[PDB]
RNA sequence: CGCACGCCCGGCGGCGACGACCCAUUCGAACGUCUGCCCUAUCAACUUUCGAUGGUAGUCGCCGUGCCUACCAUGGUGACCACGGGUGACGGGGAAUCAGGGUUCGAUUCCGGAGAGGGAGCCUGAGAAACGGCUACCACAUCCAAGGAAGGCAGCAGGCGC
RNA sequence: GAAACUGCGAAUGGCUCAUUAAAUCAGUUAUGGUUCCUUUGGUCGCUCGACUUGGAUAACUGUGGUAAUUCUAGAGCUAAU
């Protein structure tokens, strides 16, 4: 059906290749995925060798990895904002590899302040009323909390992630093809990538 | 072609089984097993053109479906089994053990060998290897995969195994100064001593096998068993000793042998 | 597909000059002197005799 | 219009022809496997749903 | 001056997020006694396809041609010489057999005229399977 | 699932058959590398904004790749014969003829390829774009209670036509 | 031990040369860029949380259709690697 052939295409020279054989199947080729953002529907197609090949159709959770620290989270994929290849791809939001989502930081900063003992986003003045937040802020016996100190002190986060987690919003970069595994597993943008991201949304947005 | 092929006719069929033209069409296309289709010897082929205990394909048949033949200390009920190199056919009803190793031509020869000799091979380790917890894996030139070998054992080498609980007895390391049979190419059962080995990074390694009288011959190392230690066989040999003497020669034995008799 | 030959070959070449006096005389001198039936017969021992030639020379001007 | 009629629980089926138009007319415009009375089809047929 | 494409550019296997308190470079030997050239080590290019600093792997065939055009994006035409031999006339004939082949930012100054030693891997594109390995520069071309 | 039936206080295990994610092996297959083909100039320029040659990121595929998307770059080939056209052209191992060179043939039993009336599309399976598999249309064509049913000899024989 | 369900094979073999002019094909190398039934050899108490479970179907039994084909609808009974 959908060749995926050489001999269909002009020469080196520009001189054509008269076809010496109709299509054979393992020049073979499919519909694409276009993988959406929604509740989870992956659909099984079986390929050569009697092997598997999962189609996401939608998807809402991904696998996530703040990569400065080896946090890795299965989050809530909210939506797209850029895609370096096509801009209908982000009209109509497709989920392909290298693509920029933008995910819950939720499980980001329970993690951080559960480690550090210190809280992330909570703009000031915010009212920690449950107090069990104020458990995983405070009450230590001694060596634990010398334990805790000892490490407070590489904390510093850059002000560039600081920010995302405050609005709520985190971005990442789908690292996985999520239309022949069935998966959105990632990486949180960070450092230099981040500041050449937020350079191109911005400046495509005006 | 639309998949894999099953008729072998008989023209395309390996020379050292040495098939006469007039007797059919076909050959007996060897089933998937331990050796390459080119390079065995098909039981069916060994049993009834060289043994001649058989006349027919069915007669072969008969006798392979009574459990006697025994390849390897493992009963073998499939006629076209490929039986390759150094491989062991015991067969216990008749009293008599064989081990296939190349005559000083281009063939397999019909070696006996004792009871006490047809219990171990020499297999040549092809790729070693590391499982999934480190623990070290070889593979040898019949498919076996040993896993816990000694650590010293390297990827040309030679094991000494046993036919019984498959485990490594002895080892010659491929070294200069060691006997190797070659098995593969022009000097096809030619035996002698390693001389030298030739690097060539991306292409064939060329190593030069010296023979007893004297004569030099380079084979790429792919082709090359070592099959003893010093001058020392750890096999037994056919007669000849794999010398491959010149046509001048073999005339003169053979008409000597031949007014000898008169 | 078959088990058959299909290996053949003549044992006899016919001369390039069908009527040379000379030639015909010959023949029939050898024909009649050891009993032969016919020409052929003379042209296999003429051809048996000219690939021996040919081939012993081929041998003679290879170096000793 | 011939009826293959079938009770199961008993395991015993017949082939029973019909020639009577107003006993078919309850049974068109119906779909397949619907439970329809047969107290219409005859007198023998009473209280019958098929 | 890197990073003109509006995907980002990086040497995917080094990682430039490491928390503290120069970027590193990935790069390696392509054997066959082949130096990796003083710029793949002390560049700040982005190349998938640099033998030094990228993911193709040499082997097969090292041929060499002479630089014909360089007026493509990291890519040049070699014209590789040799001499067909007619058997009827036992005379030869000159023949020519010109290959587009990958060259590297690595090689910063290569002029056409120079010869090119070119190592076989993987298809790189449509006409493209060789890449430029070492450049001798031609005859004199001091000055 | 099948044969052998066992070894102590209701205790107590050997040969095999079949099956299985992964690994190597065997059988391959697939897409690539370098060099190699007949006649033709009354075929000298050809290829490209609907892929032509490259770059980046995707898509798809068993995988590498303009294979195909999007955005960029202006490239690729050619008198060393490109592009186009012709073949009573499937390629090779080989065959006939020969002093030495050579010329002509190779549908034809071995290897490789392609096709099953002409194109196209697919199910099942490890492997098929299969035709002694299915689904359409084009050409032909069988049987009809006229509503429908069924086709594929360039398999072995055999019939018409040529 | 017929039938039927299941498993495997039917992609090989055979036939012809219409296509096809760097295509096919031949020698030479690459998969460190892949898939692989079968065979042979490894693996298969490596995991920390029932002395044998379930509801259908065929052959079979019976009731039928249209002129027709290796068409098959309906009912009742029963199996599994």
């Amino acid at each position: 059906g959908i060749s995926r052939d050489n001999w269909h295409k002009r020469r080196k020279t520009g001189g054509k290749r008269k076809p010496y054989h109709k299509k054979r199947k393992y020049e073979l080729g499919r519909p694409a995925a276009n993988t959406k953002i929604g509740p989870r529907r992956i659909h099984t197609v079986r390929v050569r060798g009697g092997n598997k090949k999962y189609r996401a159709l939608r998807l809402d959770v991904g696998n996530f990895s703040w990569g400065s620290e080896c946090c890795t989270r299965k989050t809530r994929i909210i939506d797209v904002v850029y895609n370096a290849s096509n801009n209908e791809l982000v009209r109509t939001k497709t989920l392909v590899k290298n693509c920029i989502v933008l995910i819950d930081s939720t499980p980001y900063r329970q993690w951080y302040e559960s480690h550090y003992a210190l809280p992330l986003g909570r703009k000031k003045g915010a009212k920690l009323t449950p107090e069990e937040e104020e458990i995983l802020n405070k009450k230590r016996s001694k060596k634990i909390q010398k334990k805790y100190d000892e490490r407070k002190k590489n904390a510093k986060i850059s002000s560039l992630l600081e920010e995302q987690f405050q609005q709520g919003k985190l971005l990442a970069c789908i690292a996985s093809r999520p239309g022949q595994c069935g998966r959105a597993d990632g990486y949180v943008l960070e450092g230099k990538e981040l500041e050449f991201y937020l350079r191109k949304i911005k400046a495509r947005k005006g | 072609a639309r998949g894999p092929k099953k008729h072998l006719k008989r023209v395309a069929a390996p020379k050292h089984w040495m098939l006469d033209k007039l007797t059919g069409v076909f050959a007996p296309r060897p089933s998937t097993g331990p050796h390459k289709l080119r390079e065995c010897l098909p039981l069916i082929i060994f049993l009834r053109n060289k043994l001649k205990y058989a006349l027919t394909g069915d007669e072969v048949k008969k006798i392979c479906m009574q459990r006697f033949i025994k390849i390897d200390g493992k009963v073998r009920a499939d006629i076209t089994y490929p039986a390759g190199f150094m491989d062991v056919i015991s067969i216990d009803k008749t009293g008599e053990n064989f081990r296939l190793i190349y005559d000083t031509k281009g063939r397999f020869a019909v070696h006996r060998i004792t009871p006490e000799e047809a219990k171990y091979k020499l297999c040549k380790v092809r790729k070693i290897f590391v499982g999934t917890k480190g623990i070290p894996h070889l593979v040898t030139h019949d498919a076996r995969t040993i896993r816990y070998p000694d650590p010293l054992i390297k990827v040309n080498d030679t094991i000494q195994i046993d036919l019984e609980t498959g485990k490594i007895t002895d080892f010659i390391k491929f070294d200069t100064g060691n006997l190797c049979m070659v098995t593969g190419g022009a000097n096809l059962g030619r035996i002698g001593v390693i001389t030298n080995r030739e690097r060539h990074p991306g292409s064939f390694d060329v190593v030069h096998v010296k023979d007893a009288n004297g004569n030099s011959f380079a084979t790429r190392l792919s082709n090359i068993f070592v099959i003893g230690k010093g001058n020392k066989p750890w096999i037994s040999l056919p007669r000849g000793k794999g010398i491959r003497l010149t046509i001048a020669e073999e005339r003169d034995k053979r008409l000597a042998a031949k007014q000898s008799s008169g | 597909p078959v088990a058959r030959s299909w290996v053949c070959r003549k044992t006899y070449v016919t001369p390039r000059r069908p009527f040379e006096k000379s030639r015909l005389d010959q023949e029939l001198k050898l024909i009649g002197e050891y009993g032969l039936r016919n020409k052929r017969e003379v042209w296999r021992v003429k051809f048996t005799l000219a690939k021996i030639r040919k081939a012993a020379r081929e041998l003679l001007t290879l170096d000793e | 219009m011939k009826l293959n009629i079938s009770f199961p629980a008993t395991g015993c089926q017949k082939l029973i022809e019909v020639d009577d138009e107003r006993k078919l007319r309850t049974f068109y415009e119906k779909r397949m496997a619907t439970e329809v009375a047969a107290d219409a089809l005859g007198e023998e047929w009473k209280g019958y749903v098929v | 001056d890197i990073q003109t494409e509006r995907a980002y550019q990086k040497q995917p296997t080094i990682f430039q997020n490491k928390k503290r308190v120069k970027l590193p470079r990935y790069y390696k030997n392509i054997g066959l006694g082949f130096k990796t050239p003083k710029e793949a080590i002390e560049g700040t290019y982005i190349d998938k396809k640099c033998p030094f600093t990228g993911n193709v792997s040499i082997r097969g065939r090292i041929l060499s041609g002479v630089v014909t055009k360089m007026k493509m994006q990291r890519t040049i035409v070699i014209r590789r010489d040799y001499l067909h031999y007619i058997r009827k006339y036992n005379r030869f004939e000159k023949r020519h057999k010109n290959m587009s082949v990958h060259l590297s930012p690595c090689f910063r100054d290569v002029q056409i005229g120079d010869i090119v030693t070119v190592g076989e891997c993987r298809p790189l594109s449509k006409t493209v399977r060789f890449n430029v390995l070492k450049v001798t520069k031609a005859a004199g071309t001091k000055k």
